[PDB]
């Protein structure tokens, strides 16, 4: 997205036609597992220092608070998301099971899981990618302070 | 500026110009680290936004680095933060990395 989005945010692109749109948007890519890898690892050496020292040894520094914070959104972005892919995955499986009506655009779904073919626009406010990535955006810029 | 330090009116003023310079240089590193950090951060956040937005702002790279470089002087709106839709949440976030 250096040069931006060729596809407007109304408009869905799915790569084959049987798939939800949710569940290519929320699915994870390769350089995602390497950062889910890469914050777990610094959360758990986060956790070895705060268990060997206690909380009152380890809450009373400016890296180590900063360290924890940017470590506690940069999970909580990332469990957004897995809900979100969750939540697109139950459609998918409901869709290729219970529908054979060829590419679902003639096929109505039922509105609990219809909501999931939709673009960025119709997203409810609160759902949990709007929520992912609003925090994955907080932690991003936290990272630079560890510069 | 090379013929200037010949004069005795102007010439200190000259090299003690040269000496802000050479001084503000390492400041002006560290705040390149910072202005990277949000550069990053807000394209992310208003990349999936392209025709969603008041203005183009935040959309790309270029331009995340142009709305936060001339936010410096002052030539930057607020209306840079503002979405269309009612994602509240992300336009909320939008305005706290601004502010
Ligand atoms: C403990 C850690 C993990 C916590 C996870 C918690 C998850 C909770 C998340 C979501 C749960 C669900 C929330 C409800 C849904 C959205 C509600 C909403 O409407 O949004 C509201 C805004 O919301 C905000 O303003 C958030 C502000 C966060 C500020 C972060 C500062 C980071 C500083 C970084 C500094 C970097 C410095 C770098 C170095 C210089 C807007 O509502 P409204 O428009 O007023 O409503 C009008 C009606
Ligand atoms: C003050 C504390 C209470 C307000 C902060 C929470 C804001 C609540 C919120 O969610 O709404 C933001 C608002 C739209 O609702 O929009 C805005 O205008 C707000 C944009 C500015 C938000 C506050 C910015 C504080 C600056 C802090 C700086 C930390 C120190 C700098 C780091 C120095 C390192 C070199
Ligand atoms: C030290 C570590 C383990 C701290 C990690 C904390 C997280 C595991 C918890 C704390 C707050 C939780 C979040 C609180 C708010 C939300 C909003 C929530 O949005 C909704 O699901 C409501 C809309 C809907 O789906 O119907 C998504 C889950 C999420 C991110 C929660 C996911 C799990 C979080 C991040
Ligand atoms: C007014 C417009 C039309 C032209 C302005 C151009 C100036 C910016 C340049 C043109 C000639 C330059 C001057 C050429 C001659 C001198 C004398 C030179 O040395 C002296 O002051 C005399 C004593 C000494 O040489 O020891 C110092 C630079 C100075 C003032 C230069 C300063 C910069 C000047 C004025
Ligand atoms: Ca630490």
């Amino acid at each position: 997205r250096f040069e931006g989005i060729t596809t407007l945010p109304n408009i869905t692109v799915t790569d084959y036609p049987k798939q939800i749109f949710r569940v290519k948007t929320t699915q994870f890519t390769w350089t995602e597992m390497l950062i889910m890898v890469w914050v777990l690892g610094m959360m758990w050496s986060e956790c070895k220092e705060l268990w060997l020292e206690g909380p009152r040894e380890y809450i009373l520094q400016l890296w180590n608070v900063l360290d924890f914070g940017m470590l506690s959104i940069f999970i909580a972005a990332f469990t957004a998301r897995f809900l979100a892919f969750l939540q697109a995955t139950k459609a998918q499986q409901y869709v290729d099971s219970y529908v054979q009506e060829s590419d679902l655009s003639e096929v109505t779904l039922p509105p609990e899981i219809q909501y999931f073919t939709y673009a960025r626009d119709k997203w409810l406010p609160s759902d949990p990618q709007i929520i992912s990535e609003g925090l994955y955006a907080i932690a991003v810029v936290l990272s630079f302070s560890r510069i | 500026a090379y013929i200037l330090p010949a004069n005795e009116s102007f010439g200190p003023l000259q090299i003690s110009l040269g000496r802000t310079v050479k001084d503000i240089f390492k400041f002006m590193v560290l705040f390149i680290m910072v202005f990277f950090a949000f550069m990053i951060g807000m394209f992310i956040l208003y990349s999936y936004y392209l025709g969603a937005k008041v203005n183009a702002a935040f959309t790309t790279v270029e331009e995340s680095f142009k709305t936060l470089f001339w936010s410096i002087f002052g030539l930057s709106e607020v209306t840079s933060v503002v979405l269309k839709y009612d994602h509240k949440f992300i336009e909320n976030i939008g305005y706290v990395l601004y502010g």
